[PDB]
């Protein structure tokens, strides 16, 4: 069922995007009326984010390194999850996080994954990604990740054995950029797998016989300064080394 | 290789067959993901409890809070992360964490040339959690033993916030 | 309250005044340990019966 996607031109990844602003809430705190210091797994502000585009797709495997910044401006829903792991290939276990209507399918075994992967496109199919499994650690359902023109932001953390997942989709008027403003991604899932990711690409769909970018990042142990209002909100923020 | 056995409802016990469900518990370099169930105990709000909420502990008074949060958030805190408020993980209210009431005691002397009769003054507390019959709430703390009068004097024997003893006839 | 009086100034004597014996403190009178909804939405069940 797995095709060839790949555009077969270079496409140099762009770098005139500068990720003026985005955090995550790094715990469940009912803040408030208070500027609170924090050292944690954050986007730098102002930092390389690459800037791709698909359809002739563009999903190469990027490395994970801590942590992983992701977000898009779709319209067109082309996106469908992401694939994580130390090989990505039948050698290791790895963790596929597949989104379609209601909910997000989330599954960890070794698998037999082919060399581009993509969705079966009425009925639905995820074995243009894997053609088999055997030796599962996890399986998990609970709440799309995808929900549903927003900004769809969110931020896949690996620590501690869990796989942190945060997001936040906020309404825009862009294509190829990001909205300006502070603004913070509360978790969607915090996910018990005991799994080794290394590096990671994205699962495109598309009727195979409309288009979309993305914004990839990866993130650094930092100190913020997060302002917190009488909601649990954090309303705005300060970069410590960034000027 | 394999075959079956003649298994029926007159053959003795080392024979007849068993349903044995086997359970077997492991541990790997990985979060959790099993356990049995866990009781909670009574919630009671008004009283000082040694309150544990999700493995997060303190002593005090838990009573409905006038806070919002996300429906992400769980706990709320105060300076050095002490946790000054809670929702309860089963009743979608947020309860505010007062510290259980502490001072110190501090008595009222007489000269000791002149009379026996003492007052004692209990700093930072309410006369609902102290008393006697004496029991009279000031600025400064619980005074019990000690009456109270209108009017206003020098001062001799300090309480706190305005209030002052002294002894008179 | 007297006798406290006199031992925490080490005298007999003592002159009018406020003087600090000892220290106030509320106990607890309950314990409370709360858990989230549990449920036996578990596989472990289609095994054991
Ligand atoms: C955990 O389980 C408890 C049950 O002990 C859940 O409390 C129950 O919540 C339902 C839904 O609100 C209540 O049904 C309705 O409640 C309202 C107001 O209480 C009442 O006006 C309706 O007639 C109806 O009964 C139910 O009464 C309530 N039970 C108790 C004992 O409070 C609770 O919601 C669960 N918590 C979570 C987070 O799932
Ligand atoms: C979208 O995915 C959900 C779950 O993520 C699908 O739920 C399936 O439900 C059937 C019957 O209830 C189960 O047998 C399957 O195991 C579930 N599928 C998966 C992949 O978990 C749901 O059918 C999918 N489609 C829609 C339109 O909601
Ligand atoms: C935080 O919550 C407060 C309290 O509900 C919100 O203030 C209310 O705002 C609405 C409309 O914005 C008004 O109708 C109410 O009168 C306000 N209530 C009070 C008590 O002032 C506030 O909007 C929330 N702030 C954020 C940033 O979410
Ligand atoms: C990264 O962004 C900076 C902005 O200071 C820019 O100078 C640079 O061209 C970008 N890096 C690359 C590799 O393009
Ligand atoms: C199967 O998965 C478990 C859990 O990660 C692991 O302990 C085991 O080594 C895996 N076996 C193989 C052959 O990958
Ligand atoms: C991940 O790789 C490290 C290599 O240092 C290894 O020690 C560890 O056991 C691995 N963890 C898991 C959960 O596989
Ligand atoms: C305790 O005394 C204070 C005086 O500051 C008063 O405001 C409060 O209402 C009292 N509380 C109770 C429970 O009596
Ligand atoms: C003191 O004032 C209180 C409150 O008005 C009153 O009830 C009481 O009778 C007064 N006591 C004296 C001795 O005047």
């Amino acid at each position: 069922q797995c095709v060839n996607l790949t555009t077969r031109t270079q496409l140099p990844p762009a770098y005139t995007n500068s990720f003026t602003r985005g955090v995550y809430y790094p715990d469940k705190v009912f803040r408030s009326s208070v500027l609170h210091s924090t050292q944690d797994l954050f986007l730098p502000f102002f930092s390389n984010v690459t800037w791709f585009h698909a359809i002739r797709f563009d999903n190469p495997v990027l490395p994970f390194n801590d942590g992983v910044y992701f977000a898009s401006t779709e319209k067109s829903n082309i996106i469908r999850g992401w694939i994580f792991g130390t090989t990505l290939d039948s050698k290791t276990q790895s963790l596929l996080i597949v989104n379609n209507a209601t909910n997000v399918v989330i599954k960890v075994c070794e698998f037999q994954f082919c060399n581009d992967p993509f969705l079966g496109v009425w009925m639905e199919s995820e074995f243009r990604v894997y053609s088999s499994a055997n030796n599962c650690t996890f399986e998990y359902v609970s709440q799309p990740f995808l929900m549903d023109k927003n900004l769809r932001e969110f931020v896949f953390k690996n620590i501690d054995g869990y796989f942190k997942i945060y997001s936040k989709h906020t309404p825009i008027n862009l294509v190829r950029d990001l909205p300006q403003g502070f603004s913070a991604l509360e978790p969607l899932v915090d996910l018990p797998i005991g799994i080794n990711i290394t590096r990671f690409q994205t699962l495109l769909a598309l009727h195979r016989s409309g288009a979309a970018a993305y914004y990839v990042g990866y993130l650094q142990p930092r100190t913020f300064l997060l302002k917190y209002n009488e909601n649990g909100t954090i309303t705005d923020a300060v970069d410590c080394a960034l000027d | 290789p394999l075959q079956s056995y003649g298994f029926q409802p007159t053959n003795g016990v080392g024979y007849q067959p068993y349903r044995v469900v086997v359970l077997s518990f492991e541990l790997l370099h990985a979060p959790a993901t099993v356990c049995g169930p866990k009781k909670s105990t009574n919630l009671v709000k008004n009283k000082c409890v040694n309150f544990n909420f999700n493995g997060l502990t303190g002593t005090g008074v838990l009573t409905e809070s006038n806070k919002k949060f996300l429906p992400f958030q769980q706990f709320g805190r105060d300076i050095a992360d002490t946790t000054d408020a809670v929702r309860d993980p089963q009743t979608l209210e947020i309860l505010d964490i007062t510290p259980c009431s502490f001072g110190g005691v501090s008595v009222i002397t007489p000269g000791t040339n002149t009379s026996n009769q003492v007052a004692v003054l209990y700093q930072d507390v309410n006369c609902t959690e102290v008393t006697g019959s004496n029991v009279f709430q000031t600025r400064a703390g619980c005074l019990i033993g000690a009456e109270h009068v209108n009017n206003s004097y020098e001062c001799d024997i300090p309480i706190g916030a305005g209030i002052c003893a002294s002894y008179q006839t | 309250p007297l006798s406290e009086t006199k031992c925490t100034l080490k005298s007999f004597t003592v002159e009018k005044g406020i003087y600090q014996t000892s220290n106030f403190r509320v106990q607890p009178t309950e314990s409370i340990v709360r858990f989230p909804n549990i449920t036996n939405l578990c596989p472990f069940g289609e095994v054991f019966n």
